């Protein structure tokens, strides 16, 4: 079973919880977004480093690449976020009412 | 564990330079060197503050760039497989996106603002 | 006397990777992330890894370098917290602390923990390579796909590159 | 927002559904739902105000967390039998993971609450096209993936997918939060149907895409968002009237009018099974979401409120807007009961 | 849990009671837990002692529910001794219904209850002992 | 034209924010016309420094 | 179904289609869409405020061509279907005998029924 | 005639016109044509 896969599912399980709670900061947010982009990235090279299924060694170049481009975009919006108010707070979003 | 025990010996050394800096030479009387000192005057508040910055795009495009370097930097193991036609084509075919994209932004000054 | 080592490199990138997400100051969670992502390259380093990990540690630290710009840039409180300031992130941070001591526990005091698979204690020198002559040295032969067979992949990759350019030209523009 | 650009940036959401239709190999599918994404944040923000960005901001954080933890499931799955095929699974718990990711991208019960936030703000031709893709593409992985579901996942999102659409569809008195609670309540109907006879759902898919380009076409034909501009758009323009009145009761679902067809195929290849109970259950839960479609038909055609003058100068000037395709679709989406058999289209 | 709802079913029908009541209040009180956390995670009760009042009402009431439903479940059963019909269950669901409305301390609603509870547990108990199948065939 | 037309106070039931009043529907309101909230001012980060004597 | 010619992915007639005779004409479904086509074309007169049944007779002739043409193929590809489907069956059928076993229909001299007499 | 700085128009093009009658008579031809195959490889198969 490989115990350091025990650690690094546990490991994404609190970055995701991390990720669902969070008390003021979006920053924050696209922080522990990019610790779970980190978590599957060392899970799934450890993962085709036991198999030896070095053909398909694409999962971590592309896997990290793709989720660090959405957080350069979630970094842009949270730019313009921070534009059109003071700060970056979860308050001062209430608005756009349900 | 080799480069291991080389961090070791380099964190004990940093250790006895904070030791030998702290407890060796002489006394510590606080209680007016510890004020906040910008140029010669007291000022309002302290560091912390809403600091709003000039560059926007450019912290985006370095990532955006470090990322295509991330696909790049496999260039030596590329030159050698005997499919030379599409080692040459995908590699041309990024470096010319990479400068597509740079001429984009190059044209349409999103470097040509508060840089 | 150690052979836990991947295990225990675990830990430590458990530790501060926990302490990273648990949501401090996101400047304190950068010092969290380097060293999680220091530890994490220690981790597929000795496990076999040539150089992908080190990669990683490189990439994704300059991702991390863009996020402190902009999280001294936009926003931070009058005076920011640490771990052991509030209440609320300490005790995260602590019960976190917890978790993992108390996995430590009941690994090394036991036989097998089953909460959502059975893992095996006993460190990962098995199952391993039996000394393979090769030769071609895995990673490197398999860095050098996406270019010989790898044709549609980066196509499509870079081409979100290039969209995700002119993406974020246009939402700062969209003024 | 150049016009060109424009057009690069719809190629690409065509693109990124084409990937997620074309490929075995799921890191590819992973990509295009990632790039639909890229590519649909700035379809919204096409105007200025910060309601788009704060609509971009919330849609942004809930897609791509789905879009992570479906990552997590693929590569559980290969933590397990270690193949790239869309196939039956091999895990309960990748398929758990990768249920509820869907259900977070897609619009479930549970993880709905960002559907008409993002649907309020948004001008009509983004949630329009939002609608259309987000609500097609991961039908196709549904498809695929369908032969290792626990039905439970799929049944339960579904079941309160309809009842929370419904139940939540009756109080808004604006028409897009109207229109998304309708667009849960239809996925609830989409999903419901899934591990029976696929052939019902991706048909219902075709049904409900061309409800909704009928809807917001002949929205884009006034900009209108309240009720009372409907009333308005009663007194200048009287063929829209009638088409609102046609179409809104084809969404309520009424036999010879052809929003029957979807959900009446559903309930037989349904109870065909010995499932009695759950299809008359979900039937009058959509009996239940047709009352805000009835108050809306009251308020444009049926009934007919005081209207405000200046519509005595907008008489000299006919309705000069564009439109998509707007005769094709309404009389493919109103006028098509006694073609049943082209169920059979579709496999 | 599945286990032990199918631990209430598992209970002869029949009577082994105190086991049957507690079985009864052991599923209502895990849906009164069950809506006390959407209630605590859709409020912000302002503060964590409000949260836990709350939660304290929430599973307290769901659980009596259950206890009401199981008393008079096993009291039915065991005076007319009838396994056929669910009119034990109507007088059950219409019991659980009435301390409802006690619960909330009105009327109407507990009325309403009642008859809402009562037609419903006895739709319960009549399909399970004709035999309607729990979600799926999931076959054709 | 002796028929009965809806009128204004079924005009103002069908308006407003939500439709179904409620104890907690009063910080609700209808939304603008433009869809744009404009005014709000942004001169805090007018950020101070001492370029001082020595 | 699941194909089953999942051989060709996007074959949308083979040979096996050639084999089965054409939706005729004046069949009454495609007539439905011609009419259906008319309609189109009656309601495109009627939105953009131009007389209707007026000055758009091209558009009429072409609404009405287009419909009856996708019609049609859609018709071919219908029929198409059920007849695979039926041959399908048909081949389950014939494949396993024991399966199916012909009923021993009891002629009505002694299959009893219960009557309960209704006043 | 009762207008004023322009009709827009009214007075049609003459290549939309003729353009959507030329397409429209031939997919008329097209499906002639394929319905002429079609019983052809019918009556020629069976
Ligand atoms: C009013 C409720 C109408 C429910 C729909 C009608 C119906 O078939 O009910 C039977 C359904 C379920 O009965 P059923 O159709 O499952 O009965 C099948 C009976 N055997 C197994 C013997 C073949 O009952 C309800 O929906 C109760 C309400
Ligand atoms: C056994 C047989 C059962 C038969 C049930 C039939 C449906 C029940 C009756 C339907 C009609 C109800 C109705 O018209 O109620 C009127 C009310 C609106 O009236 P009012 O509140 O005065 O609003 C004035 C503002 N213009 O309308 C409403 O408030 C409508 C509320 C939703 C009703 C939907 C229909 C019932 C669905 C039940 C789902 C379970």
């Amino acid at each position: 079973m490989s115990l350091v896969y025990m650690n690094i599912m546990m490991a994404f399980t609190v970055s995701l919880t991390g990720l669902l709670m969070y008390r003021s900061h979006l920053m924050s947010s696209l922080l522990c977004l990019e610790g779970m982009m980190l978590s599957l990235f060392i899970l799934a090279t450890l993962m085709i480093l036991n198999s030896h299924f070095t053909l398909a060694s694409m999962m971590p170049i592309i896997l990290l690449v793709f989720a660090a481009c959405e957080a350069a975009l979630g970094l842009s919006l949270l730019v313009m976020v921070s534009n059109t108010y003071g700060t970056d707070y979860v308050q001062n979003l209430n608005l756009l009412q349900c | 564990m080799n480069l291991m025990i080389t961090l070791l010996t380099n964190f004990t050394l940093a250790t006895l330079l904070v030791t030998i800096a702290f407890w060796l030479p002489q006394l510590n009387v606080y209680s007016e060197k510890t004020s906040p000192y910008e140029c010669g005057f007291d000022p309002m508040g302290s560091a912390r503050l809403p600091f709003s910055m000039k560059f926007f795009l450019v912290a985006i495009t370095f990532l955006l760039f470090d990322l295509e370097i991330a696909l790049l930097l496999p260039l030596p193991w590329a030159s050698q497989t005997t499919n030379l036609n599409t080692m040459l084509t995908m590699a041309l075919l990024l470096i010319f996106l990479l400068a597509v994209s740079l001429a984009y932004e190059w044209t349409q000054k999103g470097l040509e603002w508060t840089e | 006397m150690m052979t836990y080592i991947v295990f225990i490199l675990s830990i430590i990138f458990v530790m501060g990777f926990v302490g990273f997400s648990s949501k401090p100051s996101p400047i304190y969670g950068g010092l969290g992330l380097i060293v999680s992502g220091g530890v994490g390259c220690g981790i597929v380093l000795n496990f076999g890894g040539s150089f992908l990990g080190l990669m990683v540690f490189l990439i994704y630290l300059g991702g991390m370098m863009v996020v402190f710009g902009y999280t001294t840039a936009m926003a931070t409180e009058q005076y920011p917290e640490v771990w052991v300031s509030n209440k609320v992130v300490l005790g995260t941070f602590i019960t976190g602390l917890l978790m993992e001591f108390l996995m430590v526990y009941y690994v090394l005091k036991d036989k097998e923990v089953e909460i959502v698979f059975k893992f095996n204690g006993m460190g990962d020198w098995v199952i391993y390579d039996t000394g393979d002559s090769g030769f071609f040295s895995e990673e490197a032969m398999g860095i050098a796909a996406l270019y010989s067979y790898g044709t549609w992949l980066v196509i499509v990759t870079g081409w979100s590159l290039l969209i995700g350019v002119v993406v974020i030209m246009e939402i700062t523009r969209g003024n | 927002m150049n016009p060109i650009i424009l057009i690069i940036i719809l190629m690409t959401v065509m693109l990124g559904t084409i990937i997620v239709m074309i490929s075995t190999h799921w890191l590819l599918i992973w990509i295009g739902f990632e790039m639909n994404m890229l590519a649909i944040i700035p379809i919204m923000m096409k105007k200025h105000n910060p309601r788009a960005t704060e609509a971009s901001t919330k849609y942004f954080l809930t897609q791509s967390t789905a879009s992570m933890l479906l990552m997590m499931a693929i590569i559980i799955n290969l933590m397990f039998s270690g193949q790239w095929t869309v196939m039956k699974l091999f895990n309960p718990m990748a398929s758990m993971l990768m249920t509820m990711a869907l259900a977070m991208k897609l619009g479930m019960a549970p993880f709905h609450f960002w559907v008409p936030e993002v649907t309020q703000g948004i001008p009509l031709s983004s949630g329009l096209i939002l609608l259309t893709w987000q609500k097609l593409a991961p039908m196709s992985v549904l498809y695929q993936i369908l032969p290792s579901i626990n039905l439970d996942l799929i049944l339960t999102l579904s079941i309160l997918s309809i009842t929370i659409g419904g139940w939540g569809g009756l109080n808004q008195t604006q028409l897009r939060k109207i229109m998304a609670y309708s667009s849960i309540a239809h996925m609830g109907w989409m999903t419901a149907v899934l591990l029976y006879n696929p052939t019902m759902t991706l048909l219902n898919l075709i049904i409900y895409i061309i409800m909704t380009s009928t809807m917001f076409t002949l929205f884009m034909a006034n900009s209108t968002t309240t009720t009372l501009s409907l009333s308005h758009t009663w007194n200048k323009a009287p063929i829209m009237t009638i088409l609102v009145l046609i179409t809104l009761l084809s969404m309520g679902g009424l036999p010879p009018l052809s929003g029957f067809m979807p959900k009446w195929m559903i309930i037989q290849e349904m109870t065909k099974n010995d499932s009695i109970i759950l299809p008359t259950l979900m039937a009058i839960t959509a009996l239940l979401n047709l009352y805000f479609y009835m108050r809306l038909t009251y308020s444009t055609a049926l009934t007919m409120f005081p209207s405000t003058n200046n519509m005595k100068m907008k008489w000299q000037f006919p309705t000069t807007k564009r439109m998509t395709l707007l005769p094709t679709m309404t009389v493919l989406s109103t006028m098509l009961l006694p073609l049943t058999p082209i169920l059979s289209i579709l496999e | 849990a599945k286990t032990l709802l199918h631990q209430y079913w598992d209970i002869p029908e029949g009577t082994e009671c105190h086991r049957k009541t507690y079985a009864a209040t052991s599923i209502g009180g895990a849906s009164g837990l069950v809506v006390s956390a959407y209630s605590v995670a859709l409020k912000t009760p302002t503060s964590f002692l409000e949260g836990v009042a709350r939660t304290g009402r929430y599973t307290f009431t769901a659980a009596a529910i259950g206890a009401i439903f199981g008393l008079t479940s096993c009291i039915s059963a065991q005076v007319r001794e009838k396994p056929d019909d669910p009119l034990n269950y109507l007088i059950g669901g219409c019991a659980g219904g009435l301390t409802l409305g006690a619960r909330t301390r009105s009327y109407g609603i507990g009325a309403a209850a009642c008859a809402y509870m009562g037609l419903t547990a006895a739709l319960v108990k009549m399909g399970q002992l004709e035999g309607w199948k729990v979600f799926a065939e999931p076959k054709v | 034209a002796r028929q009965w037309q809806p009128d204004v106070e079924w005009a103002e039931q069908y308006g407003g924010a939500v439709m179904y009043p409620t104890k907690e529907t009063a910080h609700w309101k209808p939304p603008p016309w433009n869809d744009v909230d404009p005014p709000k001012d942004t001169l805090v980060s007018n950020l101070t420094l001492n370029f001082g004597p020595q | 179904m699941t194909g089953r010619q999942a051989r060709a992915p996007l074959q949308f007639l083979p040979d096996e289609a050639r084999s089965l005779p054409p939706p005729k004409l004046t069949d009454p479904r495609l007539a439905y869409i011609g009419f259906l086509g008319y309609c189109s074309g009656l309601i495109d007169n009627a939105i953009r405020r131009r007389p209707v049944l007026s000055a758009g007779l091209h558009r009429q002739f072409l609404y009405i061509t287009s419909f009856v043409f996708v019609g049609y193929y859609l018709l071919k590809r219908q029929d198409y279907m059920y007849a695979v489907r039926d041959h399908d069956m048909f081949s389950y059928i014939k494949s396993h005998p024991e399966d199916f076993p012909e009923k021993d229909k009891k002629t009505y001299r002694e299959v009893f029924e219960e009557f309960h007499p209704v006043r | 005639k009762f207008y004023i700085q322009e009709p827009p128009h009214g007075s049609p093009n003459w290549l939309k016109v003729g353009l959507t009658l030329g397409t429209s008579a031939f997919l008329w031809i097209y499906l002639i044509k394929q319905h002429n195959e079609d019983v052809l490889e019918y009556k020629r198969r069976n």
